[PDB]
């Protein structure tokens, strides 16, 4: 029923045996109770279409070493798809749904079972979201440029890791911090890479690294148009707006990059107020 | 002295101007003479001088009339083509400083085409597409942004290579204009021009796409 609420059978009037889904699977849905607890079957039942909707994706691994995705990407699209359906869904009817509404124990933990469900789907989909983007690249050349621990991560990283473990999200954020170095590299548009991370795969991004991301690439493109004159004060000059503002936030990794370009350019005194001002921020208290 | 740094350095190259013709020689370009000292200031003054010179330099009739080279519409009419050549040169720098970070960075990786000039500086001027976006894209990016950046920096050409790979998209756009690229003065013919404009201002007098409107 849940399946068919969602359209499945559809590729085959359409929207009244939707809804008559959508009935039966409020109506005959059960309930939680206790035996320690046993969930409704309508738990279940959603447990049991979100798996099958991502079994050819939980154990595979995410990569193939010239590296390759072991998933392809037409498959990855339509699995985004199914589960983004699953969640419209359920948010469509929020009010109507035992469980998806907060509400003795066993409401309860239904409620708790059913709101960690849907954080794994926002996560798969967020994740897909991120493997999709990172193969858009020339990931190869990422995988160059990187540590031995981290492609040996890589390596070995499942899309369930990636979806439910922290492994999986902090290398996540190790490889968007990568990728932009290089998408500056190739200087097409960083502010459409920009808002492409900052949307989707929020809350997996941080809005906190595009700023420096654009810091970044102001400090690159500076060494870019390295040869001009009068350009330079100006990308020199708003590169270090933007770290500023970031201040009370910068990684040592990224502050030590900032100076060692700003060096390069000559920009001695602007490079000093910028670790004089990342100072002041991760101590305002003094 | 009451001269300071600047003047001093013109008076110098006001002399050589007077002893030429105080000697009787090539009357030299006064012109090229100024700019010789604005390149020892910043390139606030370059610039003005860049603009003289190609505001001035348009044919005159030696011997001939203050007032009457001025109000001739021969002459009216070459000023704003060297003008228009300025504006399109000068944002063409402007696009170049956008990109890369210094015009001698610029230049030891090489001048890229007016057209990959322009399409490197409408990733950063446009991060994200516009909703508001008609004709869809070329290359990735808009097809009317192209036209109109490279027609702002002055290469018709580098506009015209966008209309090509977009001869479906664009409609009868494409016959329109080749015309204006073919036609002297930077117009069409008064049947032509008024097909296109009865068009516009038709349905497009208000279109979600800015650039298509400018263009």
């Amino acid at each position: 029923a849940l399946a068919v609420a969602c359209g499945q059978g559809s590729d085959l009037m359409d929207r009244n045996t939707e809804n008559l889904a959508r009935a039966a699977f409020i109506e005959y849905g059960g309930q939680p109770r206790l035996a320690s607890v046993r969930l409704s079957s309508r738990h279940d039942a959603l447990a049991l279409y979100l798996t099958r909707l991502v079994r050819t994706l939980w154990k595979a691994k995410v990569v193939q070493v010239d590296i390759s995705s072991t998933i392809p990407t037409s498959k990855l699209v339509t699995i985004q798809e199914n589960v983004e359906r699953l969640r419209n869904f359920l948010e469509a009817n929020k009010s109507t749904i035992q469980g998806l509404a907060p509400p003795d124990i066993a409401n309860q933990k239904e409620h708790q079972a059913l709101h960690a469900l849907q954080k794994l789907m926002e996560s798969i989909s967020e994740g897909i979201s991120f493997v999709l983007m990172l193969f858009d690249e020339r990931v190869s050349d990422i995988y160059a440029r990187l540590d031995a621990v981290s492609q040996q991560q890589l390596k070995d990283l499942t899309y369930e890791q990636l979806f439910s473990q922290t492994p999986g999200k902090e290398l996540a954020k190790v490889l968007v911090k990568a990728i932009v170095n290089r998408n500056i590299a190739s200087g097409a548009n960083v502010e459409t890479v920009a808002d492409a991370l900052r949307r989707r795969c929020g809350s997996f991004c941080s809005p906190d690294d595009v700023v420096t991301f654009k810091a970044q690439e102001q400090l690159q493109r500076a060494s870019e148009q390295a040869h001009n004159s009068p350009v330079l004060r100006a990308l020199l000059a708003e590169s270090l707006r933007l770290f500023e503002q970031v201040a009370g936030s910068l990684t040592p990794a990224n502050l030590t990059t900032a100076v060692e370009q700003y060096i390069s350019l000559k920009y001695y005194a602007g490079a000093i107020q910028l670790c004089l001002t990342v100072a002041q921020q991760k101590d305002r208290g003094n | 002295s009451s001269l300071d740094n600047i003047e001093m350095a013109y008076a110098r190259q006001i002399y050589i101007y007077n002893e030429k013709i105080v000697n009787g020689h090539l009357q030299p370009n006064l012109v090229d003479l100024c700019a010789s000292v604005a390149e020892l200031d910043d390139k606030s003054i370059s610039d003005m001088w860049t603009m003289v010179k190609q505001m001035t330099d348009v044919l005159l009739t030696p011997a001939t009339d203050a007032l009457k080279n001025r109000s001739s519409v021969e002459v009216r009419m070459e000023f704003v083509r060297q003008a228009l050549a300025y504006l399109e040169q000068s944002y063409k720098n402007y696009t170049l400083v956008t990109v890369f970070g210094n015009l001698h960075q610029a230049q030891l990786g090489g001048v890229p085409g007016t057209y990959q000039l322009v399409r490197s500086f409408l990733n950063i001027k446009l991060p994200a597409p516009l909703p508001g976006l008609q004709d869809g894209e070329v290359e990735g990016h808009p097809v009317w942004a192209l036209i109109y950046y490279c027609m702002r920096c002055g290469d018709l050409l580098a506009a015209s290579q966008v209309v090509n790979r977009a001869q479906h998209q664009l409609g009868e756009f494409k016959t329109w204009f080749q015309e204006y690229m073919n036609s002297k003065d930077r117009r069409l013919s008064p049947a032509t021009e008024n097909k296109l404009r009865l068009h516009y201002r038709r349905a497009l007098r208000n279109n979600t796409d800015p650039y298509k409107r400018a263009v």
